C-alpha cells in the first residue's frame, strides 16, 4: 500500500531487449491477457517516450489449457541494484519431500515505485511488422523481476508467521515467484498439509531431494576382457585421474603391449586385478577438496545419451563437482530432442534453486539457432536461466553413461 | 465553430545530463531572408510556431532552399531516445486479399500535432536581419516540427490513439498507418467501403485534421520499398541485369543487390560465386575478372529473371507450406505457397563460415530461417516438404550427439537428396583388421611421420615435410583407411581427429579431411577407437612416428 523507492545500479541504463516474434496464437493470448490485467490497473498503455523493452511471450503450465503470460526479466534483473540477505536454508535439500507452489499473484497487491515503472515496459507484437506493437508497462510488482520477492519478502513473513510457528518442523523458502515447502510427512499428509498452507495464503510438484545423491564413477565387473574393454577401461580411468589423484592405469596399459586384434579377449594379470581394485577403492571415495562459493558462477553441463536418457553435471572449478545426476523420465518428448533437453533444464535448475538458491550456467550441446527458435516452446517455469552453446563433440560422454 | 477536441502531447525530455542546442545561425542572403520572414510570418498565422523574446537561450539554424528547412541535427543529438517507429518492414506476402483499398492522405495533421510546452523551448531559431542591423526575428515551434528525431514516433502514437475507437467499433475492415497515409481495405461492397471512408473522414475530422475531398494521387499498381502491389497479387519492381563488358565492385555489389532483392519470389537465385568475388577486397573502385562459375551462375539468374514472376497474397484458412530444395556448394532454395504452383515468396539460404559441415546440418538451419520468417511474416509455422527421406533424418537425430529438431514435415523426392554418406560403428568389429595409427610432426622443421601397425602384421610409415602434429594424425587415419579392406578397427589417440569424425561431416574446407571422408563412403563398416596417447599402449607406437 506503500510504494519502496526502487533504482538501477550506478552507470547503467534501463533494459533495450529486442522482443522476438510470436505464433498469432500467443499474440491473442498475450492480447486478451493484457487486457484483463489493464482493466485490473496492474499495466498501463505508454507513449513513444518509453524507449526500455523487455521480451514478453505465452506459456502453458502442468496440468491447465489457460495460457499464461511470462516476461523474460534476466536483463532488467542483472541490471536492477542489488537487494539486502537471508542465508540459503541448508536444510532444504535433506528434506525428505517438496512442493512447489506458485504465490506469482499476490506481487499483483503491492504497487510499485512511479519512477521505476519505465523500466519494465514490453511489447505485444504485431504479425508482419505492420504496428510498432502494443506498449505497456507494469504499476504493480511483475512477476519474474528479482525485486518482487525482496519487496514483498515483509508481507509473506507476515503471512507465512501463523504457519510457520505452528509446524517448526517445515522448511519455508521462497525464490522469484516459487514458494518452496519442504518436510518428512507422508505423501496424502502432505498434500492435505498443501492443500492447508494454500487455503491458509488464499484467504490473506511433488519433488523428493532424499530420492536423490551424487552419483560416483562406477568400472565394469566381467570375467572376460576384451582388447577393447581394457582400452575404454584405461580412457575412464585416465580421465578419472584428473579428479581423483592416485589413480594409477601403467598395469592395465602393460596388457595392451602388442599390436592385438581389438575383439581379442585377454586375461588379467594379478597385478592388473589389484590395480583395478586399487583404483575401485579410490573412486568410493568422496572427492577432496569440495566446497561451494557464494560468489562464483554455476555450471551445468548436459551430455545427450540417447533413447531418452540425458545425464548433466554441476560444478564451478573443473573436476570439482558439486552435484551429478542423470535424468531419464519420458514424458510426451520420445519423439523431440529439444522438448527433453528444455524439460532437462527445468529440472536441473529447480534442483539448483533447491541446494544453493540461485540458478546455474547451462552448456547446451545444442546449435544456437535450434534452440533459440524452440525452447519457448516447452518451456513452462517462471525463471529463465543463462545459457551457452558448445558446438564441439565432448569426448567424457561415454565417461558418464 | 466545432469545438475540436484536443490532442493529448507526449512528455519529452533532453537526454541526461544535456542541455539545448546552441548553435550559431549563418549569415543568409537578403533574398533568402525575406522569403522565411514571408513562410515563417504565414506558420506564425497559422500557430505552428510563436514569436519569443530574448530570455531564450537556445537557438537552431534555419536554411532556405523559397522553402524552409531547420537543421536540428544537434537537438537530434540531444533528444532523448523514443520508441521505434517500426520494427521492421512488412512483407507483401503477408498482406490479405481485399475488395477494395482507400488511400487517404493525413499529410496536414503533422503540423497538427502539438509539441510538449516544456520542450519548445529548445526548438528556438533565429531568421537574420536585413544587413544585421536589427535583432534577428526569434520563433520557437508549437507543434513536430520536420526533421526533429521525435516527430514520426510522436505522430504515430497521436495517430493510433485517434483511429483506435474507429478500428474498434468498425473490425470489418482494416486501417494502416504509413508515414502520412491511411490505407484502409475491406471485403464490403464498394458503397459501404466508400461510405466508411467518409466516416473515417470524419472522426478524423473531429480532431480538426483533414483530408483531402481531391482524389488521391496514389492508385495501382502500388510501388512501395521496390515492390508492386496489385490488387490480386505482388511482385518486386523490375529487376533488369545490365550487360557489362567489364565489371567493377559496385556493380557486382549491385548486382548481388537485385539478385538479392529478386529472390524473394523469383526461385533459384544464387549468388554464392558474385559474392565471392567480393571476398576480402574493400575497394570500391577494384576492377575484378569474373570466374567462368560466376558467368555460369549469371547465365542461369539471367535466365530465372526473364520474364516476370508474380507472388499471391495470403489466406488465413488455407495451409501453409514450405519446400526446400538443395542446389550445391552449400545454396539451399525454398518456396513458401499456399497452393501449387502459386508461390507467396521464394527465397534462399547460405551455409554459415565452418570448416567442417554435412548436409543434414545446412537443411536443418535452412529450416530453422525459413520458420522464423514464417512466424514473423504469418504468424505460424509452415508444414515443411523436404528431400530427406523419414528413416534418414531419424537415423541422424537419433544417433547425433547434439539435441535437434524440425517441426511437421514430408519427404519429397526431388534430387539431389540429403542423405547420410557414411555411419561409424558402436562396437568392435568381429574379423576385422586392427590398425593403430599414430603421426607426429617436428615443429621447427615441420617435419613429420604418419603411419599405423596392424594385428596380421601390417605395417607403414610415411614421412612428410611441411606439415603438424593434427595433419599427421588425420593422415595417419586416412592411410590407415588406404590399405584396409572393406571393414576395418581404427586406433587413434588423436581428440581432434576424433572430435573431427564425431562431427560427421561429409565436407571440408581441408582436402585431407574430404580425403577421409571419401575412404568412408567406400567402407562396408568402419569402427574408430580413442585411446590416451603416452600410456604406454601397445600397439599405439608414437615412437615409431617420432624417429
Ligand atoms: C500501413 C500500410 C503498410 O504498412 N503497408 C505495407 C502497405 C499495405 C498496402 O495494402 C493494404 C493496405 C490496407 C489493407 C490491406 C492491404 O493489402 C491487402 C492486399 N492488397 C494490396 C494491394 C491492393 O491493391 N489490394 C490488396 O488486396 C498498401 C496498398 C501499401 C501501399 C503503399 C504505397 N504507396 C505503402 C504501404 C502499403
Amino acid at each position: 500500500i506503500e510504494t519502496v523507492p526502487v533504482k538501477l545500479k550506478p552507470g547503467m541504463d534501463g533494459p533495450k531487449v529486442k522482443q522476438w516474434p510470436l505464433t498469432e496464437e500467443k499474440i491473442k493470448a498475450l492480447v486478451e491477457i493484457c487486457t484483463e490485467m489493464e482493466k485490473e490497473g496492474k499495466i498501463s498503455k505508454i507513449g513513444p517516450e518509453n524507449p526500455y523493452n523487455t521480451p514478453v511471450f505465452a506459456i502453458k503450465k502442468k496440468d491447465s489449457t489457460k495460457w499464461r503470460k511470462l516476461v523474460d526479466f534476466r536483463e532488467l534483473n542483472k541490471r536492477t541494484q542489488d537487494f539486502w540477505g537471508i542465508p540459503h536454508p541448508a536444510g532444504l535439500k535433506k528434506k525428505k519431500s517438496v512442493t512447489v507452489l506458485d504465490v506469482g499473484d499476490a506481487y499483483f497487491s503491492v504497487p510499485l515505485d512511479e519512477d521505476f515503472r519505465k523500466y519494465t515496459a514490453f511489447t505485444i507484437p504485431s504479425i508482419n511488422n505492420e504496428t510498432p506493437g502494443i506498449r505497456y508497462q507494469y504499476n504493480v510488482l511483475p512477476q519474474g523481476w528479482k525485486g518482487s520477492p525482496a519487496i514483498f519478502q515483509s508481507s509473506m513473513t507476515k503471512i507465512l508467521e501463523p504457519f510457520k510457528k505452528q509446524n517448526p518442523d517445515i522448511v519455508i523458502y521462497q525464490y522469484m515467484d516459487d514458494l518452496y515447502v519442504g518436510s518428512d510427512l507422508e505423501i496424502g499428509q502432505h498434500r492435505t498439509k498443501i492443500e492447508e498452507l494454500r487455503q491458509h495464503l488464499l484467504r490473506w510438484y511433488e519433488l523428493h531431494p532424499d530420492k536423490w545423491t551424487v552419483q560416483p564413477i562406477v568400472l565394469p565387473e566381467k570375467d572376460s576382457w576384451t582388447v577393447n574393454d581394457i582400452q575404454k577401461l584405461v580412457g575412464k580411468l585416465n580421465w578419472a585421474s584428473q579428479i581423483y589423484p592416485g589413480i594409477k592405469v601403467r598395469q592395465l596399459s602393460k596388457l595392451l603391449r602388442g599390436t592385438k586384434a581389438l575383439t581379442e579377449v585377454i586375461p588379467l594379470t594379478e597385478e592388473a586385478e589389484l590395480e583395478l581394485a586399487e583404483n575401485r577403492e579410490i573412486l568410493k571415495e568422496p572427492v577432496h577438496g569440495v566446497y561451494y562459493d557464494p560468489s562464483k558462477d554455476l555450471i551445468a553441463e548436459i551430455q545427450k545419451q540417447g533413447q531418452g536418457q540425458w545425464t548433466y553435471q554441476i560444478y564451478q572449478e573443473p573436476f570439482k563437482n558439486l552435484k551429478t545426476g542423470k535424468y531419464a523420465r519420458m514424458r510426451g518428448a520420445h519423439t523431440n530432442d529439444v522438448k527433453q533437453l528444455t524439460e532437462a533444464v527445468q529440472k536441473i535448475t529447480t534442483e539448483s534453486i533447491v541446494i544453493w538458491g540461485k540458478t546455474p550456467k547451462f552448456k547446451l550441446p545444442i546449435q544456437k539457432e535450434t534452440w533459440e527458435t524452440w525452447w519457448t516452446e516447452y518451456w513452462q517455469a517462471t525463471w529463465i536461466p543463462e545459457w551457452e552453446f558448445v558446438n564441439t563433440p565432448p569426448l567424457v560422454k561415454l565417461w558418464y553413461q | 465553430m466545432v469545438p475540436i477536441s484536443p490532442i493529448e502531447t507526449v512528455p519529452v525530455k533532453l537526454k541526461p545530463g544535456m542541455d539545448g542546442p546552441k548553435v550559431k545561425q549563418w549569415p543568409l542572403t537578403e533574398e533568402k531572408i525575406k522569403a522565411l520572414v514571408e513562410i515563417c510570418t504565414e506558420m506564425e498565422k497559422e500557430g505552428k510556431i510563436s514569436k519569443i523574446g530574448p530570455e531564450n537561450p537556445y537557438n537552431t539554424p534555419v536554411f532556405a532552399i523559397w522553402r524552409k528547412l531547420v537543421d536540428f541535427r544537434e537537438l537530434n543529438k540531444r533528444t532523448q531516445d523514443f520508441w521505434e517507429v517500426q520494427l521492421g518492414i512488412p512483407h507483401p506476402a503477408g498482406l490479405k486479399k481485399k475488395k477494395s483499398v482507400t488511400v487517404l492522405d493525413v499529410g496536414d495533421a503533422y503540423f497538427s500535432v502539438p509539441l510538449d510546452e516544456d520542450f519548445r523551448k529548445y526548438t528556438a531559431f533565429t531568421i537574420p536581419s536585413i544587413n544585421n542591423e536589427t535583432p534577428g526575428i526569434r520563433y520557437q515551434y508549437n507543434v513536430l516540427p520536420q526533421g526533429w528525431k521525435g516527430s514520426p514516433a510522436i505522430f504515430q502514437s497521436s495517430m493510433t490513439k485517434i483511429l483506435e475507437p474507429f478500428a474498434a467499433q468498425n473490425p470489418d475492415i482494416v486501417i494502416c498507418q504509413y508515414m502520412d497515409d491511411l490505407y484502409v481495405g475491406s471485403d464490403l461492397e464498394i458503397g459501404q467501403h466508400r461510405t466508411k471512408i467518409e466516416e473515417l473522414r470524419q472522426h478524423l475530422l473531429r480532431w480538426g485534421l483533414t483530408t483531402p475531398d481531391k482524389k488521391h494521387q496514389k492508385e495501382p499498381p502500388f510501388l512501395w520499398m521496390g515492390y508492386e502491389l496489385h490488387p490480386d497479387k505482388w511482385t518486386v519492381q523490375p529487376i533488369v541485369l545490365p550487360e557489362k563488358d567489364s565489371w567493377t565492385v559496385n556493380d557486382i555489389q549491385k548486382l548481388v543487390g537485385k539478385l538479392n532483392w529478386a529472390s524473394q519470389i523469383y526461385p533459384g537465385i544464387k549468388v554464392r560465386q558474385l559474392s565471392k568475388l567480393l571476398r576480402g577486397t574493400k575497394a570500391l573502385t577494384e576492377v575484378i575478372p569474373l570466374t567462368e562459375e560466376a558467368e555460369l551462375e549469371l547465365a542461369e539468374n539471367r535466365e530465372i529473371l526473364k520474364e516476370p514472376v508474380h507472388g499471391v497474397y495470403y489466406d488465413p484458412s488455407k495451409d501453409l507450406i514450405a519446400e526446400i530444395q538443395k542446389q550445391g556448394q552449400g545454396q539451399w532454395t525454398y518456396q513458401i505457397y499456399q497452393e501449387p504452383f502459386k508461390n507467396l515468396k521464394t527465397g534462399k539460404y547460405a551455409r554459415m563460415r565452418g570448416a567442417h559441415t554435412n548436409d543434414v546440418k545446412q537443411l536443418t538451419e535452412a529450416v530453422q530461417k525459413i520458420t522464423t520468417e514464417s512466424i514473423v511474416i504469418w504468424g505460424k509455422t509452415p508444414k515443411f516438404k523436404l528431400p530427406i527421406q523419414k528413416e534418414t533424418w531419424e537415423t541422424w537425430w537419433t544417433e547425433y550427439w547434439q539435441a535437434t529438431w524440425i517441426p511437421e514435415w514430408e519427404f519429397v523426392n526431388t534430387p539431389p537428396l540429403v542423405k547420410l554418406w557414411y555411419q561409424l560403428e558402436k562396437e568392435p568389429i568381429v574379423g576385422a583388421e586392427t590398425f593403430y595409427v599414430d603421426g607426429a610432426a617436428n615443429r621447427e622443421t615441420k617435419l613429420g611421420k604418419a603411419g599405423y601397425v596392424t594385428n596380421k602384421g601390417r605395417q607403414k610409415v610415411v614421412p612428410l615435410t611441411n606439415t603438424t602434429n593434427q595433419k599427421t594424425e588425420l593422415q595417419a587415419i586416412y592411410l590407415a583407411l588406404q590399405d584396409s579392406g572393406l571393414e576395418v578397427n581404427i586406433v587413434t589417440d588423436s581428440q581432434y581427429a576424433l572430435g573431427i569424425i564425431q562431427a560427421q561431416p561429409d565436407k571440408s574446407e581441408s582436402e585431407l579431411v574430404n580425403q577421409i571422408i571419401e575412404q568412408l563412403i567406400k567402407k562396408e563398416k568402419v569402427y574408430l577407437a580413442w585411446v590416451p596417447a603416452h600410456k604406454g599402449i601397445g600397439g599405439n607406437e608414437q615412437v615409431d612416428k617420432l624417429v
